[PDB]
């Protein structure tokens, strides 16, 4: 079991030391995303049925 | 795959052996001694569907024996075809035997019928058809076969843009609608022979007059 | 008073046969291969409570066909028809009931859609050649037309059988559907009561048959014992009784879709949903 | 000794990660108005398997696409035309699981078998023909994924997963460290790093071409059932058996917003994301599929199949999205 | 119409490929299919390869009784755990139980097991095949007398044979038989609301019976089903 308890307690280690950084700011590039490329989702903004292959 | 025939009122029979023979539709494509390729009939994979030229309707008779993987003409090239999204349809011809025998329908002719090359240089080649080859959905339906001197003819290009499977990638395909040409970039010894134009938009396929590369 | 019952009687059939065959259209949840016998039986009654009925009570009410002849014969075939395919279609939902208790591992490979629709065809196929060719081709009154006429058509529209055509028509309509379907319930009664008994030692099927046995068998055996007797009788029958006979079939097509679809729970539970 | 350096070490960690979040995403979504409401309609009905279906996948030219069935049948359809292509044969009638590759030449299948299988669409012949099969693995196969032509990666019920070669049939590498069986994998658009969600109520980040976990996240009490991740490729959304789903960040490494409803009780079945990443699409078990808004947690509309909704999915170009269900139809909306 | 030529001939395959589908769709509603449950001491391998008369995860077996196709899929190297996997099995026919009733020691765990196996949500509505295998060495362990069941079970001490034992050999192994068959049918019988059943049976290490058992269990399964839906039982 020590060696068990071993590779836990280095798999942890080498998952504890990681860079992080603010919520705010993992949270603004999503809304960037979302905001630049909200333009071109057809299921966001319908198309008009000129456009899609899915009519009749 | 390997399919190789012998006969010849007359019977033409034409043996398959190397595919799933029940799955394939089937074709007989005549050839004149001195004059450009011609179609015959056609058999469906079901036996569903059958169409005969226009020419000879009454004194022909085609049917298919799938046990035992054989096609059969009765006299009173056999050649693959496969359609589903994507296929490439007549793309393997038989070894070959040609039916020389003693209106409406869409017309193509080819531009010149010769033209000298060099190795190493590009070349061009034209073909017109009297009606827009385009339809709604968006194919276009052109088809070059290029027939070398001594062997049956082959597959180049298929819906006038895609390129088959074991060509070189020297060729290439473009259209306008009623106006296509062919272009080969490099030029190679094996390049030699007659090149024809073909369309699949109605059943009298009817082909071009040829173009030789001397 | 009578007539508010007639009324009654052709509403609560237009009601209960309309649930059915809309109800069995779009849902899918039901749209088993059993149930195609279901609607098209509901079909049948719905087109019977249409057209059969009105003409039926007026004629009854005023005593009297105040109306064309050349109608009166299509009326009695389109009854005939319409009353012959409601009895083969209980006989055929009986019929499938029989496979499925006693022959339970087959009953998939036997019953399925390629059969209903053989059977759905033969029942709307024979009663209608068999009553139009009788009608119109008079092979019910060959031989007996002077007491034919003198009997309704000095006054009638009644229909009129002879002494050989009448027990030709009882025994096939209704003695051999009904024989069919007694039998199949007898021997499923037997083999659910001897089911239940086991479990227990290691009485809910009666009440079913019973309700279905006793509602087929009360509502259509007065009107063709009278008819196959009166031939053979003397036709000494009044012709009031008659009305009554006939009212009796009604009230079976009224009943006939509520019993068969309403009391299974199921079908309930489509319904509340 | 070794049990309180790991119980102060992830005390450490889980400290760490707390002195992180400042704000909310909900104070900051507050100044976006909402996308309203979302209509779709059933445009087309696929019809023709017998059993349940459990899986399905797009193809990439937007057209094709292929499902399973406990029948053992594979069919690819053509989603324009509803005509049929292709109808493949199994030798296992148990499979939980299909892939089509992005090329379009090959497509892979898997299930109560242990053994995930090789098909070959382009041949010489007129027919399709098994290519490869990948034994190895001991538990049920119920996730599999397309790299390029000759690499894929497993995911299995002894709770491992693995990368495979497909030209020689040997692994290259094999992913420890789930305590429960796992479930669902999703890959990342740069084919560098890809995640799994198991039974153990956790979902791992993976590095596939050096092989070892990079960051462990939780917060759900059940076990997991689906794992999508997100278009940009820094978040990635999960699906449990709790009626609820939520949102992760791989830098914050932290439980953003979660979709929860008070009127559901019944655990979910896939998760998938619109092309802009602003929509949820989310297939539950009370024949349902729920459209959630990512940045409010509202529910914009709802998709009403007679039986469970097992399979999700949108195309590339995001056109339509097609579900499965238990009922054997497939229905294609937009 | 407006399809092109070669658009005729994809409904044509179309249309072949329903009717291969409709084909198979016929052939596949003529067939029963069962799951096959047991521990690796019991002979869950004897009796398959009699009725038919690498870590693979499902093996597949055919027989016929009957003019009656029967499919058997047997589960074999998995895990330990069968919470997940269990669902797929919700619309067999019937489950079939193997127990080695000569042990006495790792007894109990199949009880257990048969327990998790009976109160499962997922497998409500789906009756049970019970079978007790191994009887010879039963027999042959009890008259020799060196082990003693009150020594694992004490209250067999204080218990007699039921009055409807019908032994078609000895006037004690029966009761140990029969103990087994109680203990058995005791947890069947704790719950189950009328929805599935409980078939015990005295299979022995070689039998040319099965098969008839399997039939007869199956028929009764499914008319009590036909009759419990059209409301008659
Ligand atoms: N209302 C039904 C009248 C009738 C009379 C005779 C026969 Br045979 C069938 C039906």
């Amino acid at each position: 079991s020590i060696a068990q308890a071993r590779k836990l307690v280095e798999q942890l280690k080498m998952e504890a030391n990681i860079d992080r950084i603010k919520v705010s700011k993992a949270a603004a590039d999503l809304m960037a995303y979302c905001e630049a490329h909200a333009k071109e989702d057809p299921l966001l903004t319908p198309v008009p049925a000129s456009e899609n292959p899915f009519r009749e | 795959v390997q399919l190789v025939e012998s006969g010849g009122s007359r019977k033409l029979s034409c043996s398959a052996s190397g595919f799933a023979f029940s799955s394939f539709g089937m074709h007989w494509v005549r050839q004149a001694p001195e004059k450009g390729l011609e179609w015959v009939a056609y058999i469906s994979s079901g036996s569903g569907t059958i169409y005969y030229a226009d020419t000879v309707k009454g004194r022909f008779t085609i049917s298919r024996d799938d046990p035992k993987n054989t096609l059969f003409l009765q006299m009173t090239y056999c050649v693959r075809s496969i359609y589903y999204y994507g296929s490439s349809p007549f793309d393997f011809w038989g070894q070959g035997t040609t039916l020389t025998v003693s209106s409406a329908d869409i017309v193509m002719t080819q531009a010149t019928s010769s033209v000298p090359v060099t190795p190493g240089e590009s070349v061009s080649i034209s073909c017109r058809s009297s009606k827009s080859l385009l339809h709604s959905n968006g194919n276009t339906y052109l088809y070059w076969f290029l027939q070398r001197p001594g062997q049956s003819p082959q597959l180049l290009i298929y819906r006038m843009s895609n390129l088959a499977s074991g060509v070189p990638d020297r060729f290439s395909g473009s259209g306008s609608g009623t106006a296509f040409t062919l272009t080969i970039s490099r030029l190679e010894a094996e390049d030699v022979g007659v090149y024809y134009c073909m369309q699949h938009l109605e059943y009298p396929l009817t082909f071009g007059a040829g173009t030789k590369l001397e | 008073s009578l007539y508010s019952l007639m009324s009654l009687i052709i509403l609560a059939t237009l009601v209960g046969n309309l649930i059915v065959i809309i109800s069995i259209s779009h849902f899918k949840q039901l749209h088993t291969p059993t149930n195609w016998l279901l609607h098209s039986m509901a079909i049948v009654d719905f087109l019977l409570g249409c057209l059969i009925m009105p003409c039926s009570m007026v004629r009854t009410v005023e005593r009297c066909w105040y109306f064309g002849e050349i109608l009166c014969k299509v009326h009695t075939s389109t009854d005939i028809m319409l009353s012959s395919a409601s009895i083969f279609h209980l006989a055929f939902i009986s019929i499938d009931r029989y496979c499925a208790v006693c022959d339970p591992l087959r009953y998939k490979a036997k019953i399925n859609i390629s059969t209903i629709l053989v059977m759905i065809l033969v029942s709307w196929s024979l009663p209608a050649v068999y009553a139009f060719g009788m009608i119109f081709l008079e092979l019910n009154l060959k031989g007996v037309e002077e007491l034919y006429r003198s009997q309704v058509s000095d006054l009638g529209c009644s229909p009129f059988f002879s002494k050989v055509s009448g027990v030709l028509a009882f025994m096939t309509s209704f003695y051999i559907p009904g024989s069919v379907m007694l039998f199949v319930y007898y021997r499923i009664y037997f083999i659910a009561k001897g089911q239940a008994r086991s479990i227990n030692r290691t009485t809910k099927a009666a009440k079913t048959l019973g309700i279905m046995v006793g509602v087929f068998l009360v509502c259509w055996c007065p009107f063709f014992l009278c008819t196959v007797l009166d031939p053979f009788l003397g036709y000494v029958i009044p012709p009031s009784l008659n009305d009554a006979l006939y009212w009796f079939g009604y009230l079976n097509s009224a009943l006939n879709p509520m019993v068969y679809a309403f009391f299974y729970p199921w079908f309930r539970r489509a319904l509340k949903m | 000794q070794l049990r309180q350096e790991a119980e102060q070490l992830k005390n450490q960690i889980r400290d760490a990660r707390k002195a992180c979040a400042d704000a909310t995403l909900s104070q900051i979504t507050n100044n976006i108005d909402p996308v309203g409401r979302i209509q779709m309609r059933t445009r087309r009905t696929l019809r023709g398997h017998l059993a349940k279906i459990y899986a399905m996948h797009w193809g990439t030219d937007s057209r094709l696409l292929v499902s399973a069935s406990q029948d053992g049948k594979l069919i690819i359809w053509d989603s324009y035309t509803t005509n049929k292509v292709h109808a493949i044969p199994l030798r296992s009638s148990w499979v939980m699981t299909c892939a089509y590759a992005p090329s379009g030449n090959y497509v892979a299948c898997g299930g109560l078998d242990n053994i995930c299988s090789i098909y070959n669409l382009k041949t010489r012949e007129g027919n399709v023909r098994v290519s490869r099969e990948l034994a190895g693995h001991t538990g049920y196969l119920s996730c599999c994924r397309f790299l390029d032509d000759n690499q894929i990666v497993t995911s299995s019920g002894d709770t491992t997963c693995a990368l495979w070669d497909i030209e020689t049939g040997q692994q290259t590498t094999t992913f420890t460290g789930h305590t429960g069986d796992v479930m669902s994998l999703s890959l990342a658009p740069d084919t560098r790093l890809f995640v799994s969600g198991a039974c153990d109520a956790s979902a791992k980040l993976w590095d596939v071409r050096e092989g070892m976990c990079r960051q462990t996240f939780t917060g759900h009490e059940s076990d997991i059932n689906a794992i999508c991740f997100f278009p940009n490729g820094n978040a990635f959304a999960t699906g449990s058996d709790d009626a609820t789903c939520r949102l992760f960040d791989l830098r914050a490494d932290q439980e953003l917003m979660t979709y929860s409803h008070d009127n559901i009780i019944c655990g979910i079945t896939s998760v998938s994301f619109s092309k802009s990443g602003r929509l949820l699409l989310a297939g539950y078990d009370d024949f349902n599929c729920n459209v959630w808004d990512a940045l409010k947690a509202d529910r914009a509309g709802v998709l009403a199949h007679d039986n469970r909704v097992s399979c999700l999915g949108v195309t590339d170009d995001g056109m339509a999205v097609a579900t499965g269900s238990w009922d054997s139809f497939l229905k294609i909306w937009n | 119409c407006t399809l092109s030529a070669e658009d005729k001939a994809a409904v044509e395959r179309s249309k072949m490929i329903e009717k291969q589908l409709q084909k198979d769709k016929q052939v596949y509603r003529a067939t029963h299919r069962l799951l096959l449950l047991g521990a690796d001491n019991s002979g869950k391998s004897t009796i398959v390869k009699q009725m038919r008369i690498k870590t693979s995860g499902i093996f597949e077996t055919k027989f016929q009784v009957d003019k009656v196709n029967f499919h058997m899929f047997d589960v074999g190297a998995q895990r330990d755990e069968r919470r997940k996997w269990i669902q797929c099995f919700n619309d067999v026919t019937a489950i079939i139980f193997v127990v080695d009733s000569s042990d006495y020691n790792r007894l109990q765990e199949a009880l257990n097991d048969f327990k998790s196996i009976w109160n499962n949500r997922w497998l409500r509505t789906i009756s049970v095949i019970l079978f007790l295998n191994k009887q010879d060495l039963l027999a042959e362990k009890v008259l020799a007398g060196k082990s003693k069941i009150e020594d694992y079970f004490p209250e067999f001490a204080r218990y007699t044979t039921p009055e409807d034992a019908t032994p078609e050999e000895d006037p004690r192994v029966t009761r140990a038989k029969y103990f087994i068959r109680d203990e058995f049918l005791r947890i069947s019988t704790a719950s189950g609301d009328g929805r599935h059943y409980c078939y015990p049976h005295f299979t022995c290490s070689v039998d040319t019976e099965n098969a008839r058992r399997i039939f007869n269990d199956c028929r009764d399964i499914i008319q009590r089903m036909h009759l419990r839906q059209y409301e008659l039982l």
